RNA sequence: AAGCUCGUAUCAGUUUUAUGAGGUAAAGCGAAUGAUUAGAGGUUCCGGGGUCGAAAUGACCUUGACCUAUUCUCAAACUUUAAAUAUGUAAGAAGUCCUUGUUACUUAAUUGAACGUGGACAUUUGAAUGAAGAGCUUUUAGUGGGCCAUUUUUGGUAAGC
RNA sequence: GAGAACAGAAAUCUCCAGUAGAACAAAAGGGUAAAAGCCCCCUUGAUUUUGAUUUUCAGUGUGAAUACAAACCAUGAAAGU
RNA sequence: GGUUGCGGCCAUAUCUACCAGAAAGCACCGUUUCCCGUCCGAUCAACUGUAGUUAAGCUGGUAAGAGCCUGACCGAGUAGUGUAGUGGGUGACCAUACGCGAAACUCAGGUGCUGCAAUCU
């Protein structure tokens, strides 16, 4: 909370849906392995290394990084920084670097970054 | 020109604290230090033999060295783009013992009890600290408690 | 109460102030031993005043502190020279009491060519007893208000034994 | 022909391309200034049990 | 106070209060830190002190030592003891402040173990010596002087009680030079003095002195040595024999007591004065407001 | 000679008193500073005006005193002496320098050159107390005295008694009871603090409960 | 640039927790020092003037000073209080305990101090986040005129100073 | 502050109050009240040997300083310094 | 619980004015042969504990007391401040956004806690 604090008018983020982390996940959800970078795209992938944790497929992923589970340190790191395009349709504010609060992009939104996230994904 | 002497810009630095002037009380005397000792280096004004330089002022470091009056103190400080090693020769009396670490002394303690009392019992600790976490739900009540509502207020100036 | 709360004389302490060293302040010494027994005290000047014609430490004036029975003498015999009438001062708000006499002959003592007249400021300093505490050096106190030496109390103290009179208003 | 006179301008930038260096620990430091009354007894010490450790080994 | 005096908001409100103990003008702090702190390097060793202090003629003897807590009595004599072992007058005396110091260095080199090993000077010849190491033995129980105000006058008997702790067998490190019998002009110990003052030669000698140039105070004071017939002469033995007496049972005994701790708690709350509710004093002051106010 | 006050408006350096270290200064322009009936008492004059800085500025000891002598010789000439007292509330201790001008930029420490009071916003500047009858000669006295000054500054009627700390209606509950006694032009209030006895000694009239 | 010794090790222009340090901003001035407006009540065998006067250590007015409780206003080189940012240290295996060797140091004392021997407790082994790893060594280039922005800020009326 | 002949604004004598408003060579700032100031007493440690340390720093020198070790002394009843 | 000797923290202990203090203890107090120190046995030194006293010291208690200590959504989320913007405004300056956050003030409560040893109706 503190880290996020400090970094408030260079993002933007919120809570995230179920429905945008499965399709976080599903469409641009990569693996660190051995750096490397490897898509997820087949369970096998993610026992290999997840495993270790419970976790062997794409949806154990998903579930503990939801649910926020006991290994969602792993879980989570596990995962590549996603790297999604630019809002389809725009940003909806005319200049960006505001607060969410003042008509502008950064800051939290919270339930409304998934509108977003969507867009950019 | 310029000046810089050893004691420059250190006026309320070694200053007294108000009403704490006077002869130092007899347990800044009575304390014992030993090596491996972690202090912290607060100077005493009225004590002007064994002063630390400015720069050790609210400095932290280690005894590694006890003499007669004094304890010899080691602090890191870093010049350039890293740490030397410095002894500092201080008298006791711009010296405390710290509290820097006994809450993890005090908190290790803590977990070899809880660890043996959990061992003895059927395991099952969770005994790293966690963090502040988000807290839970909960339900607010309205039996002695309705709402008050308030709004705005207009402009004034008493004065 | 009344006990012991008494009134006895601290100490009568004299001082000649010559305007000098020399011959003229150690006859006025001499003057003060043989009338003490004791041997006096002499004082420097604190500063110098030109106009008093004196210079720092100069050696300027000579005194003597006597106590017990031999004060009650001299006061005594002073107060005679005053015939036993004082002021309402001379009395010291704190309870002392002060007067002066000019020709030291003028009580006992002849006169000698070779020592010369003096004038003298008498000066009796009044306690009760426990005074000690304010003095000794351990648990050094102060004495309770109601011992204290007033100025009224000391007045008729002084009234009262002496039968003398204090007279002005 | 006046000059800029100091500025720490940029200095920070240079430390941290290569370090601020974590002042590096030692386990068994040394014992420089430490007093030597100590130290001169602390030698038989070690001495002493030096030999009593060898001759466990008998 | 006077008008003209009396302290203002400012004064009072800036004021540095000293030590308690100060305030009290009963601790010097500046000799007590100095007679306390110990080397660095010889850590959780306590600085024992040897206390002497001289009522109004009753004579205490402790062994202290220092405790951020709070300082800690190892020993203690008193004077008044001496009965016990002989001695029913004088007990201010610079012979009394001897006999009380020895028993104070018998009773702790006893408690401590050296009780044996040793006696000090068995003898006293008022000869001038400080307590040796024995050949492979304990070093002696060594302790400091703590005088206290006292001023340092060459007789004084703060250091009759000196003495008496160093002839006892404690190593009580210290000099000649303000013993009884000390020249001023020459670097020099009479000892035939000093050996008086120890066995009470002044007391005595005193009471023949006055046994026959006036025996109207004789008897004024020395009432006592009358009125248990014990006339000077006999006053060395009567030391000399304490002496012997306080070697052969130093071990203290306390007062038989009577009256527990908790019956003297009780008759002293009789007279002690109980403070005051606020609820109460507003019933004061309201009382006052009444009075005062309401034009009687 | 005086630089155009437009050289010394705004705050740019930190307080300059008059000190050891300072000495040399000249003297101030404005130095009275309580006009009008001072001596009145505090029940005299209820109504109580105010000159209200709207900005973060300086005002010279000039100014000042120019626009003293113009409120007061207003509010005198319709009103009297005696109809009002004006109070400056706002005193000139910051000292100005100047670079007198060999040489050119060289060492260019000032030398004092003037005085100005610092003044915030919300600062009062003067205040006046009069009886209500008087408000607006009153008021016209300030507004005319606003032409004397840079910045902007507001006239605000206040709430309160006088040059008083209390609103008229809280100073008339204190002042109908016992409570407020009369001082030089001000006023002692009682305490319910401190001895008891030497607080009816002062305030007889307190210690009742009616009338 | 050459590498070298190692490798999940150890690493951090970050947070968190615990414990220190500080005297800036603010604030304060019916708190010290130092400034500053106003009255009110005091006090003189005791600064000066005036009426009475033979004077008075006389009474009375009088303005000054000082005292008391109040009042408007200030401080880079004042201050009791005292932030925000920034800043020292600690968060374990180099750990915490127990059992009792060594010495010439140290203790009244095998008392202590230091260094050990022998034994008891494993990764929820002791916060977070991250880590295309960590540590170490040698050698050498260029550079040693800088300038700009937002904020803090000194001199100057000011400056694209 | 209140008191005492000559004696006055200021000479010397006494008592009360006194947080330091004094004094401590000197600039200023720290510091100090049974003292760090004033009076007295005894003195030469302002000495000997050769290292470590802190500030300035390149972690060079220089200056100044700090805590020890090994001597020899001073002073004190002593702890000490 | 009282008291004393040695203390720790060093005003909730200090300051001003009253009043109460049993018993013990401290004290004040008596004396000047002796050691010792003074202009002065006041301090300091000795001696008695005998001749005297709770007057003072000391301890406690009272006070819309001074001071000091503690608390509080009392003031004040104020002042100040880290972060943001192609925000306002000629400017001076000012709002807003995500954070941190005083001091005075006001009111209430309080007025030494306590260690070792000896002693005491
Ligand atoms: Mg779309
Ligand atoms: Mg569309
Ligand atoms: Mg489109
Ligand atoms: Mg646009
Ligand atoms: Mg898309
Ligand atoms: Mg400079
Ligand atoms: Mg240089
Ligand atoms: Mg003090
Ligand atoms: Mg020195
Ligand atoms: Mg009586
Ligand atoms: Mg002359
Ligand atoms: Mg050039
Ligand atoms: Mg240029
Ligand atoms: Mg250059
Ligand atoms: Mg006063
Ligand atoms: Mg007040
Ligand atoms: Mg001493
Ligand atoms: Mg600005
Ligand atoms: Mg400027
Ligand atoms: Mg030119
Ligand atoms: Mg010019
Ligand atoms: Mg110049
Ligand atoms: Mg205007
Ligand atoms: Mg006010
Ligand atoms: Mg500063
Ligand atoms: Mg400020
Ligand atoms: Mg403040
Ligand atoms: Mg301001
Ligand atoms: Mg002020
Ligand atoms: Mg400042
Ligand atoms: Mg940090
Ligand atoms: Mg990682
Ligand atoms: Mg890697
Ligand atoms: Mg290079
Ligand atoms: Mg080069
Ligand atoms: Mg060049
Ligand atoms: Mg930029
Ligand atoms: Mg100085
Ligand atoms: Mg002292
Ligand atoms: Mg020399
Ligand atoms: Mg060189
Ligand atoms: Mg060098
Ligand atoms: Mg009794
Ligand atoms: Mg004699
Ligand atoms: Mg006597
Ligand atoms: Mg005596
Ligand atoms: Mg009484
Ligand atoms: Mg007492
Ligand atoms: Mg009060
Ligand atoms: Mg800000
Ligand atoms: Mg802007
Ligand atoms: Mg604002």
């Amino acid at each position: 909370l503190e880290l996020l604090k400090l970094i408030e008018p260079y993002v933007a983020y919120g809570y995230p849906s179920y429905s945008t982390i499965r399709q976080l996940v599903y469409k641009r959800g990569f693996g660190k392995i051995n750096k490397q970078r490897v898509p997820l795209s087949d369970n096998a992938i993610i026992e290999a290394n997840l495993g270790k944790y419970g976790i062997l497929s794409i949806d154990d992923l998903i579930h503990e990084i939801i649910t926020v589970g006991p290994h969602f340190k792993q879980a989570n790191n596990f995962l590549w920084p996603f790297k999604l395009s630019n809002p389809s349709g725009g940003w909806g504010v005319p200049r960006k670097f505001k607060h969410f609060i003042q008509g502008g992009s950064f800051g939290n939104r919270e339930e409304f970054i998934n509108k977003l996230v969507k867009s950019m994904n | 020109g310029k000046s810089h002497g050893y004691r420059s810009r250190t006026r309320y630095m070694f200053q007294r604290d108000f009403r704490k002037h006077g002869a130092v009380h007899l347990s800044t005397y009575l304390k014992v230090y030993k090596v491996g000792d972690i202090v912290d280096i607060k100077a005493n004004g009225s004590i002007q033999k064994g002063m630390p330089h400015k720069f050790y002022q609210g400095k932290t470091g280690v005894v590694y060295n006890v003499t007669k009056s004094s304890v010899g103190v080691i602090i890191n400080k870093m010049v350039g783009n890293r740490y030397l090693e410095k002894r500092l020769n201080l008298r006791v009396e711009h010296i405390k013992h710290s509290k820097c670490r006994q809450e993890f002394l005090e908190r290790v303690k803590a977990n070899a009890a809880k660890r043996a009392e959990a061992k003895a019992q059927g395991v099952a600790v969770q005994l790293k600290r966690q963090p502040a976490q988000p807290r839970e739900s909960r339900i607010v009540s309205t039996e002695g408690n309705v709402p008050q509502t308030l709004a705005p207020v207009p402009y004034e100036t008493f004065i | 109460q009344n006990p012991m709360r008494d009134l006895k004389i601290e100490k009568l302490v004299l001082n000649i102030s010559v305007g000098e060293s020399g011959d003229r302040l150690t006859r006025a010494s001499k003057v003060l031993e043989q009338l003490s027994g004791q041997t006096p005290v002499q004082s420097k000047a604190r500063y110098t005043v030109r106009t008093f014609g004196i210079r720092r430490n100069e050696k300027i004036a000579v005194h003597v502190t006597v106590r017990g029975p031999k004060a009650e003498e001299i006061l005594e015999r002073g107060l005679k020279v005053k015939e036993y009438q004082l002021r309402d001062r001379n009395f010291s708000a704190t309870g002392n009491f002060g007067f002066g006499i000019d020709e030291h002959i003028d009580l006992g003592i002849k006169y000698d060519p070779s020592i010369g007249i003096f004038g003298m400021d008498f000066y009796v300093v009044m306690n009760r007893p426990g005074a000690r505490v304010t003095r000794r050096k351990r648990c050094k106190g102060t004495v309770g208000n109601s011992h204290k030496t007033t100025k009224e109390d000391t007045v008729s103290w002084f009234k009262q034994k002496y039968d003398a009179d204090v007279l002005d208003k | 022909a006046k000059s800029k006179n100091h500025t720490a301008h940029n200095q920070t930038r240079k430390a941290h391309r290569n370090g601020i260096k974590k002042p590096k620990t030692y386990k068994y430091p040394s014992l420089k200034g430490v007093d030597p009354k100590f130290r001169r007894n602390h030698k038989h010490a070690l001495h002493g049990t030096a030999k009593a450790l060898a001759a466990a080994k008998k | 106070a006077f008008q003209k005096d009396a302290k203002s908001s400012a004064y009072s409100s800036r004021f540095q209060t000293p030590f308690r103990r100060r305030r009290e003008g009963k601790t010097d702090y500046y000799q007590r830190k100095r007679l306390v702190t110990q080397h660095k390097a010889k850590y959780n060793t306590p600085k024992y002190r040897l206390v002497v202090r001289f009522t109004n003629k009753d004579i205490i003897c402790q062994i202290i030592s220092s405790t951020i807590t709070g300082d800690v009595v190892l020993a203690a004599a008193y004077s008044h003891e001496l009965p016990r072992y002989g001695i029913t007058h004088g007990l201010t005396n610079w012979a009394a402040a001897y006999a009380t110091g020895l028993l104070i260095a018998r009773r702790t080199l006893q408690k401590l173990g050296l009780d044996e090993t040793y006696k000090g000077v068995e003898e006293v010849e008022g000869e001038y010596e400080l307590t040796e190491a024995v050949e492979d033995g304990p070093r002696p129980f060594k302790v400091f002087l703590d005088i206290g105000l006292q001023r340092t006058t060459t007789g004084a008997r703060v250091f009759g009680a000196l003495k008496g702790a160093s002839d006892g067998g404690l190593y009580v490190p210290h000099s000649e030079n303000r013993f009884p019998g000390w020249d001023f002009e020459t670097e020099e110990i009479d000892p035939e003095l000093l050996r008086s003052y120890i066995f009470g030669g002044h007391v005595s000698q005193y009471m023949e002195e006055l046994a026959d140039d006036d025996e109207e105070r004789f008897s004024e004071l020395f009432k006592g040595y009358l009125a248990d017939d014990i006339d000077a002469d006999s006053l060395e033995d009567i030391y000399t024999s304490a002496h012997e007496a306080i070697r052969a049972d130093p071990a203290f005994k306390p007062t038989e007591k009577k009256f527990t701790k908790e019956q003297y708690a009780a008759e002293s709350k009789k007279y002690r004065q109980t403070k005051l509710s606020k609820e109460e004093r507003a019933a004061r002051v309201a009382a006052k407001i009444a009075a005062l106010a309401g034009q009687q | 000679a005086r630089r155009p006050a437009r050289c010394y408006r705004y705050q740019k350096n930190k307080p300059y008193p008059k000190s050891r270290y300072n000495r040399a200064v000249p003297d101030s322009k404005i130095r009275i500073y309580d006009l009008g009936k001072k001596k009145a008492t505090v029940d005299e004059f209820p109504l109580c005006v105010h000159l209200v800085s709207n900005e973060l500025e300086q005002l010279s000891s000039e100014a000042l005193e120019a626009a003293r002598i113009c409120a007061n010789k207003y509010m005198t000439t319709v009103s009297g002496r005696d109809a009002f007292h004006l109070r400056v509330r706002v005193h000139p201790f910051h000292v100005l320098r100047i670079n007198k001008m060999q040489q050119g930029m060289r060492g260019a420490w000032g030398k004092p050159h003037g005085l100005a009071a610092r003044v915030d916003i919300g600062q009062i500047i003067f205040s006046v107390r009069t009886k209500d009858s008087n408000k607006d000669v009153v008021v016209e006295g300030l507004r005319r005295a606003r032409y004397k000054f840079p910045g902007q500054q507001k006239i605000i009627l206040s709430k309160k008694w006088g040059f008083t700390n209390l609103d008229r209606p809280e100073y008339l509950k204190k002042r109908e009871a016992g409570e407020v006694k009369d001082d030089g032009a001000f006023v002692k209030f009682l305490s319910k603090k401190g001895s008891l006895e030497n607080n009816i000694r002062e305030f007889p009239e307190y210690f009742a409960a009616q009338a």
